[PDB]
């Protein structure tokens, strides 16, 4: 997770001039990019609005009548990276691997890349993979070490292996 | 590249262009034109220009010019500091 | 008249001519204008 | 009982912020009296403003008690 | 171009910025929404992934506290690497051998003792 500063444009309506227009672009700001996800930046959790909410500009198009307010904004991100260490909340649990869920990003566990010990059991109660008494069922979250990550459509999406030492079962 | 210039120590004529009316009361009526927020007792006007000139008599309309200079820099000006 | 742009005088609009702090005329929500016991940067900083 | 509390405490509690300062003192306090006491007597007139418009005699006037710093509108008839 | 895991690498504004906290972000998160309910109609949709960090953030609270946050803070100090930094107060536990495993960037970074005394203060705390 990360604090970091963003930039906007908010391309605002005569219609809404009135008195109060700072109240306006920063309505206009929070829902424009709240929730969004980007390759660069990741998702955007929510922004630090209020005294790091800067309004400059702007302005007015010539063929449109709507003027361009350029904001400066603090923000905290959800941006992942391969290499990384994270706790995660299992989902599910297949024959596939593991449905994990770190926050807002969905992290999936090939079962290549889960030890030999975890053997995949599809009879017990809740289908689950355990060894080894350690039990990885829909209600254990794991630690991983993301090994690779994928931006297709803004969204993000990587893979994270088991391998290594101090990973598992938490 | 631009520079900004220091709204205390502006150069340019103080009084407002030929050409900046003609554009200002252009950019105007456009704006009331797309319904927006007039800013003087409405007259009983019909049009969106004829009523932003009752507004520019009274200086009372929004927007303001920035006028570059070669250099890069520029000012910024209020329809009622013009002239 | 193509040689320069334009933007807009907010000020104006801002302190333009006159011219409160309650909540709770129907809004389950409250308020109080905006003194009731808060603060925010600080923690930030922090 | 309740106003004896609520109100003596904060009062002579910033009296005594009033000591930690250079002084005023006293005079912020003669003040605060009659600041509070015709706040109420704001709120009296409001009553009675109530007293005519929520009742008899007729509607239409009023003086209803705005949530702004205190303001009394006695708007009357059209 | 720029896809491998460090080693601390990879883009350079976001190597540049720090990593905020677990507990602390939450903190700030809901410091946030304390000042936008200053005056709400009532609702304000979380849309999904509120609840999704709603969840993983009540579920990794490391200091269910305003103060804890302040200790934790308290107890650190040294930058050293932003991410480094909220990685350790993110994973906790707990020796010295398990650290560089984790963060093989550490290397010859800092020593041991003192880092099984910072062990023993969030474990207490």
């Amino acid at each position: 997770f990360f604090l970091k500063e963003l930039s906007l444009t908010i391309s605002l309506h005569p219609s809404y001039f009135g008195p109060r227009m700072q109240d306006y672009l920063k309505a206009k700001l929070l829902a424009d990019v709240e929730g969004t996800c980007s390759g660069q930046y990741g998702y955007i959790i929510c922004v630090l609005d209020s005294n790091t909410i800067d309004i400059d500009k702007g302005r007015v198009v010539p063929g449109q009548g709507f003027a361009e307010f350029e904001v400066k904004y603090r923000a905290v991100l959800w941006r992942p990276f391969r290499g990384e260490v994270v706790d995660a909340i299992v989902t599910t649990v297949n024959k596939m691997g593991f449905f994990a869920n770190i926050g807002p990003l969905n992290v999936f566990v090939s079962s290549h890349l889960v030890p030999p010990d975890m053997k995949f059991d599809p009879t017990a109660n809740p289908p689950n993979y355990s060894g080894e008494d350690q039990v990885i069922e829909k209600g254990s979250n794991v630690r991983l070490k993301i090994v690779g990550t994928r931006t297709d459509a803004t969204e993000i999406f990587a893979i994270a292996t088991m391998k290594e030492d101090y990973l598992g079962v938490l | 590249s631009g520079k900004a210039v220091a709204k205390e120590d502006r150069t340019t004529t103080p009084y407002m262009t030929k050409y900046e009316r003609a554009r200002i009361l252009g950019t105007r009526a456009l704006q009331i034109s797309m319904n927006a927020p007039v800013l003087v007792d409405l007259e009983g006007e019909t049009d969106p220009l004829q009523i932003a000139m009752k507004e520019l008599a009274q200086k009372k309309i929004p927007l303001l010019v920035r006028r570059y200079l070669p250099d890069g820099s520029y000012e910024d000006w209020s329809v009622a500091e013009l002239i | 008249t193509g040689a320069f742009d334009i933007y807009l005088d907010q000020d104006m609009l801002m302190n333009y001519s006159l011219g409160a702090g309650s909540g709770m005329g129907t809004s389950q929500l409250p308020e109080g204008a905006g003194t009731p016991y808060e603060r925010s940067p600080m923690v930030d900083s922090g | 009982a309740k106003y004896r509390v609520f109100i003596e405490l904060h009062l002579n509690e910033e009296i005594a912020a009033a000591f930690v300062l250079q002084k005023p003192i006293l005079p912020l306090i003669y003040n605060i009296l009659h600041k509070f006491c015709l706040y109420q007597r704001l709120n009296l007139l409001s009553q009675q403003t109530f007293q005519l418009s929520r009742e008899s005699w007729l509607g239409h006037l009023r003086g209803v008690y705005d949530e702004k710093p205190p303001r009394l509108r006695l708007y009357y008839w059209p | 171009f720029e896809e491998d895991a460090a080693q601390l690498k990879l883009g350079p504004e976001f190597e540049n910025e720090d990593m905020l906290t677990v507990s602390e972000a939450k903190i700030l998160i809901e410091t946030v929404l304390a000042q936008r309910a200053r005056e709400t109609n009532g609702e304000i949709p979380m849309t999904d992934v509120m609840k999704k960090t709603v969840a993983y953030f009540n579920v990794f609270a490391r200091f269910k506290t305003a103060e804890a946050t302040y200790a934790c803070e308290r107890i650190l100090g040294n930058r050293f690497h932003k991410f480094e930094r909220a990685q350790l107060g993110t994973l906790c536990c707990e020796d010295a051998e398990e650290a560089r495993t984790l963060i093989p960037s550490l290397a010859n970074k800092i020593d041991d003792q003192n880092l099984q005394g910072i062990l023993d203060e969030l474990s207490t705390l």
